[PDB]
RNA sequence: UGUACAACGGGGUAUUGUAAGCAGUAGAGUAGCCUUGUUGUUACGAUCUGCUGAGAUUAAGCCUUUGUUGUCUGAUUUGU
RNA sequence: GAAUGUUACCGCAAUAGUAAUUGAACUUAGUACGAGAGGAACAGUUCAUUCGGAUAAUUGGUUUUUGCGGCUGUCUGAUCAGGCAUUGCCGCGAAGCUACCAUCCGCUGGAUUAUGGCUGAACGCCUCUAAGUCAGAAUCCAUGCUAGAACGCGGUGAUUUC
RNA sequence: GCAGUCAAGCGUUCAUAGCGACAUUGCUUUUUGAUUCUUCGAUGUCGGCUCUUCCUAUCAUACCGAAGCAGAAUUCGGUAA
RNA sequence: GUGAACAGCCUCUAGUUGAUAGAAUAAUGUAGAUAAGGGAAGUCGGCAAAAUAGAUCCGUAACUUCGGGAUAAGGAUUGGC
RNA sequence: GAAACUGCGAAUGGCUCAUUAAAUCAGUUAUCGUUUAUUUGAUAGUUCCUUUACUACAUGGUAUAACUGUGGUAAUUCUAGA
């Protein structure tokens, strides 16, 4: 049970809801109402349709707290250091001097 | 989680979005039935025990849902819960 | 439907009466397929025979190579336009009435099918499962 | 109540759709409890 | 599907195979890169926090980070660049790639370990692998021991024992 | 005379697709005053943008409501 | 819908009507039969035709929601906001209605016909028949379903005082 | 128009599996005739559309008996509207 | 005013607001509309209905009495500022 | 000395005669109208910085194949994470 998109205006289609449209080159349009579906038809194009997810990300509309900060990272620091040659005398002649 | 699935699992009502239109809620024990009844919404309904013993095949199959669309009936339906809707919405000049 | 189909074809929108002409979309020199008749169709007063996505039909070639036209022949329609619905539960139409000439036992005349095919039609019809591009 | 879409997966061994998803129509029937308030008993007649 | 799983500290990988939908279910949605709470898909990973590095769905195409979409679709590639290797000077193919976001159409996810658990782990926290080869170049050998540009590296170069037959070398 | 009923108001649901008002270094441009410009200034200019998925409508056979206001004996008839 | 005391609730069932139809594929099976060419069926399964009764989650249609937006002409000085153009025109359009254009559902017992039989005389033999009797059909009767006799009926509640 | 009876013939042989001459007995009233009883102070012609219902001399579907029925197919017949 | 316009549509002056009324919005109608997929299969017959349309520019067949056929056919374009 | 990187080559060769009629091609010109790997000959004291408390020149930076290991697909001179 997947939850499509609509190719238009970019909102959930739950199972079993909306109309799904095959195009000539064999491209699939899926449409969660006969609204984006005329729109569709009629040649609109959704970057210039106020209320579509895709006029709304290309006009940065509400995003805010994604552009936000986060904290996402590691500490680590661990000692392998060669295969075939003795690790033990690996960290003796490593002590450093500067 | 009256509408919820083992596989859906989200707590949620059968009650749609705004409501059945021109019922209600549905607050009590209740029958989910596969297909259409006789009577309309408010009709007050006898359910029957079958007067015979079905082998069909057809019944005998125990099913188990998935899914049960909870999406607002009055208009064409988008979201299952307010929750799910205010997720995909973003914040309007109202809220919080 | 009928001869040489493996398999059984669960209803849908019937979107093609008698006397609708659809692409055809295969090699085969025919430019159209023009529907006189549907196989397996009933019999209802009035009722015109009409055909969805997998139906074997007989169908003469309105335009196309000359050898083609003036006679009757098998095809099996791949595409319909006239949304039909799906046991899970999808609505969807092609962007056109298209069909391919075949034989009785459902081989095609041609060698390959330009544009897509529905599923419904392509478990159907094997030779048609050869020939197809993208399905559905 | 009304009705409302369901998805279940489908046990029918021998089907094209065995084990894959189908969308159904349902209906719900509002059903609280019946409270039992008499009995009334029947005898056979000639007449029913 | 399977999981694949890389310790990026000790070196260690190893797979697992995980069948339940809930289990699984909390990398849908996910894109490459998000992290996840590993409590979710087992107890054994309770305290991991996994990086998702990307995988294969069946029919074995490759993930593609950025594309986002969680489906398949087909790209031109040039040199530089993941899921294709140019066979020839300034040659491009166009080849078939799965999204970045994951799906259950996944037959393999790959993973990486980001902070270590509250257990350790049979095949990864268990077991260490050490890395191939040592440094090469001068002051890539300063900077694994840190010597300055007095030390005079030539004793500090590793060296591998091997063997033949009774002969053992350097 | 109360888990009462109604009229508004609120909240949800839904429909359209961004209201008026103001602001702007947006605007093909264009006029006018001189202190003729080292953004000179004052404006006017389809349209664009921001406040704004805003505004408007939403039971007339949608859902809901602790708020508001009001209503709660007029008429006839019936007996083995 | 008057009248069989009044009013109310729950029921019975006489009579009447009645409904389901046909096909294909898988499998049986390349099987039975045949020299070969050819080539079945019963049980099981998946669908379908024609018909019927519903129903509107979804999809589609419908639009005076004259709900929102857009447009022409003109009229209110401009602005806002509006009027008129026999519902001005256009796109979307909730609700309702609605479509094999949409979805869901369509019961199983008995008695018989033809026909094949049992037992068995007439007619020491013989015979499905004369006496008696078994099995039997898209038939028939019931089950089921729709009315409910406004002159068929039952159980039950409450039954007025100025 | 439909259906019998005799059975000379047909059917490799074989009257009746399926047919049937010469004859002959009948049934039917969607044929056409014959008649002129009703209607000429008026019963609106052909066909189609639409819809109902009835008949059976059954084309299909149910169950059967025959076959010059190996099977497959077909033919004849019965109960059947 | 729009526009080619004494057209249609809106308006000033003037003149009307006369046409039984109230409440509903069943069937069937009369007048006005729309309909997915197909597209004359409907029917005596495309009957009815739909489609086309203004202007500017491009383009334009047979045939001809040389005057035509011709807006042949077929195309592009059109607001605001 | 595999593998792989880096470089160079794969624009030469070979085949065919479809298109092509002032095009091609031929002989004859022009580049004072241009690009040119390679070959061959030549060709470079200048690189920093308010210019004493100096700038690694005794030589500055990582990030990758092969490789190691974990994998995906019925399938390819497919390739993923580490
Ligand atoms: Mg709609
Ligand atoms: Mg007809
Ligand atoms: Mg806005
Ligand atoms: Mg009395
Ligand atoms: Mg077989
Ligand atoms: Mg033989
Ligand atoms: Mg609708
Ligand atoms: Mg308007
Ligand atoms: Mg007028
Ligand atoms: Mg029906
Ligand atoms: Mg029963
Ligand atoms: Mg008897
Ligand atoms: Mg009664
Ligand atoms: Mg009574
Ligand atoms: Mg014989
Ligand atoms: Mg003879
Ligand atoms: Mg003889
Ligand atoms: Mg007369
Ligand atoms: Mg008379
Ligand atoms: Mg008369
Ligand atoms: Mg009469
Ligand atoms: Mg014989
Ligand atoms: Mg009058
Ligand atoms: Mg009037
Ligand atoms: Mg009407
Ligand atoms: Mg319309
Ligand atoms: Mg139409
Ligand atoms: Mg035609
Ligand atoms: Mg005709
Ligand atoms: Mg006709
Ligand atoms: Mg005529
Ligand atoms: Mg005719
Ligand atoms: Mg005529
Ligand atoms: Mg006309
Ligand atoms: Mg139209
Ligand atoms: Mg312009
Ligand atoms: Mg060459
Ligand atoms: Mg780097």
């Amino acid at each position: 049970m997947k939850v499509e998109i609509d190719s238009f205006s970019g909102a959930k289609i739950y199972p079993g809801r909306g109309t799904l449209f095959v195009r000539g080159d064999s491209k699939i349009f899926r449409f969660q109402n006969s609204k984006s579906a005329s729109l569709f038809k009629q040649r609109k194009n959704p970057r210039r349709i106020a209320w579509t997810v895709l006029f709304r990300k290309h006009h940065k509309k509400g995003i805010t707290e994604e552009v936000a900060k986060k904290r996402s990272r590691k500490t680590v620091k661990a000692q392998r250091p060669i295969t075939g040659a003795s690790l033990d005398l690996i960290k003796e002649r490593r002590s450093l001097k500067p | 989680a009256n509408g919820a699935t083992s596989f859906d699992r989200t707590k949620k009502t059968i009650t749609p979005m705004g409501g059945f239109v021109h019922y209600g809620e549905i607050k009590n024990d209740f029958i989910m039935v596969k297909g259409c009844i006789p009577g309309n919404r408010k009709r007050i309904v006898t359910l029957r025990k079958s007067l015979y013993t079905n082998t069909s095949r057809k019944a005998l199959e125990e099913v188990s849902l998935k899914w049960i669309d909870t999406a607002s009936k009055f208009g064409k339906g988008r979201f299952q819960t307010p929750a799910e809707k205010h997720a995909f919405m973003g914040t309007l000049k109202k809220d919080l | 439907s009928g001869n040489g189909a493996q398999g059984t074809k669960f209803r849908i929108s019937l979107g093609l009466p008698v006397g609708a002409i659809m692409n055809c979309a295969d090699n085969s020199g025919a430019r159209n397929l023009y529907i006189i008749a549907v196989k397996g169709s009933g019999s209802r007063l009035n009722r015109l025979p009409a055909a969805s996505l997998g139906d074997m039909v007989m169908a003469t070639v309105k335009k196309g190579k000359p050898e083609l036209r003036k006679k009757v022949m098998p095809a099996i329609v791949v595409r319909q336009a006239k949304s039909w619905r799906r046991r899970d539960g999808v609505f969807l139409y092609f962007e056109d009435n298209a069909g391919v000439i075949a034989n009785p036992k459902g081989e095609m005349k041609g060698s390959a099918i330009t544009g897509p095919v529905g599923k419904e039609c392509a478990d159907l019809w094997p030779r048609v499962a050869s020939n197809s591009g993208v399905v559905v | 109540a009304g009705m409302t879409t369901i998805v279940r997966d489908l046990d029918r061994p021998g089907s094209k759709f065995h084990k894959r998803e189908v969308v159904e129509a349902v209906t719900v029937v509002d059903t609280p409890p019946v409270v039992v308030v008499g009995v009334v008993g029947y005898v056979e007649t000639p007449r029913g | 599907m399977k999981l694949n799983i890389s310790y990026p500290v000790n070196g260690s990988q190893k797979t697992f195979e995980i069948d339940d939908e809930h289990r699984i279910r909390v990398f849908f949605d996910k894109r490459i890169g998000q992290e996840v709470d590993g409590e979710a898909v087992g107890d054994e990973f309770k305290g991991y926090v996994f990086k998702i590095s990307g995988g294969n769905d069946k029919q074995g195409f490759p993930m593609k980070q950025g594309v986002l979409l969680p489906t398949r679709i087909k790209l031109l590639l040039t040199k530089n660049v993941s899921c294709y290797r140019p066979r020839r000077d300034g040659e491009r193919k166009r080849k078939s790639v799965r999204g970045a976001i994951v799906g259950p159409d996944l037959a393999v996810l790959a993973l990486v370990i980001v902070k270590k658990g509250e257990q350790e782990l049979e095949g990864l926290t268990d077991t260490t692998v050490p890395k191939r080869l040592g440094p090469k170049r001068a002051n890539n050998i300063r900077k694994f021991f840190g010597l300055s540009k007095e030390d005079d590296v030539r004793d500090f170069v590793i060296r591998r024992e091997v063997t033949k037959g009774e002969k053992t070398y350097t």
